[PDB]
């Protein structure tokens, strides 16, 4: 149970956005340029 | 609208400018007014006026 | 599911089980002579008296 | 002003449609949903109301697509860490890959 839990919140803490405009990835990078992305991926790899 | 020469203060934070024709938006709220000449800084997400 | 993976371990379970039965067989057979030298073997009552 | 995704996505661009294909992974792109993986069928009966379905943690695990209304899974493509099996550069430079 308690690797169990460890793993559920290991996936789960993917969908805080740590600042970030949105957690998922892809559409940040789809409607984004990167010298103002980089921002948000810098936010969104440090939190994970 | 991005190629119309006619603006010069197309001025997009969210999503950027360059790259806008390729997601697919839900709803769009096209707001429109007239305002007095500088006061372009005041409408943008925090600075108050 | 995102890039995390679970190894399997060496030793499967019947692997354990023929180890645990290994050690239950030494004991019934042997008493503790098994776990210091050769397996010396003993009649059960004797064993447990 | 937009919102990003508070409805089903009603205002699309200009770009033009591609024929789908199934079994195969490949980069999609459902009304601005950009991922990766296979699109399989699905036996995941939904009511007509939704667009999508959402997996754990933010994962997108089904979507029905435009101009067709036929339900499509979402599975991602297979992944996995590769290893090496070597007895030593000493002995043998022959490898076995797991
Ligand atoms: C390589 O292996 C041989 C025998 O296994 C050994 O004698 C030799 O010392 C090894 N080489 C080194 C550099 O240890």
């Amino acid at each position: 149970n308690q690797n169990a839990q460890a793993l559920n919140t290991l996936v789960k803490q993917l969908s805080s956005n740590f600042g970030a405009i949105s957690s998922v990835l892809n559409d940040i990078l789809s409607r984004l340029d990167p010298p103002e992305a980089e921002v948000q991926i810098d936010r969104l790899i440090t939190g994970r | 609208l991005y190629n119309s020469a006619s603006f010069s203060t197309f001025k997009c934070y969210g999503v950027s400018p360059t790259k806008l024709n390729d997601l697919c938006f839900t709803n769009v709220y096209a707001d429109s007014f007239v305002i007095r000449g500088d006061e372009v800084r005041q409408i943008a997400p925090g600075q108050t006026g | 599911f995102n890039g995390l993976t679970v190894l399997p371990p060496l030793l499967t379970d019947e692997m354990i089980a023929q180890y645990t039965s290994a050690l239950l067989a030494g004991t019934i057979t042997s008493g503790w002579t098994f776990g210091a030298g050769p397996a010396l073997q003993i009649p059960f009552p004797m064993q447990m008296a | 002003s937009f919102e990003l995704l508070h409805a089903p996505a009603t205002v699309c661009g200009p770009k033009k449609s591609t024929n789908l294909v199934k079994n195969k992974c490949v980069n999609f792109n459902f009304n601005g949903l950009t991922g990766t993986g296979v699109l399989t069928e699905s036996n995941k009966k939904f009511l007509p109301f939704q667009q999508f379905g959402r997996d754990i943690a933010d994962t997108t695990d089904a979507v029905r697509d435009p101009q067709t209304l036929e339900i499509l899974d979402i599975t991602p493509c297979s992944f996995g860490g590769v290893s090496v099996i070597t007895p030593g550069t000493n002995t043998s430079n022959q490898v076995a890959v797991l």
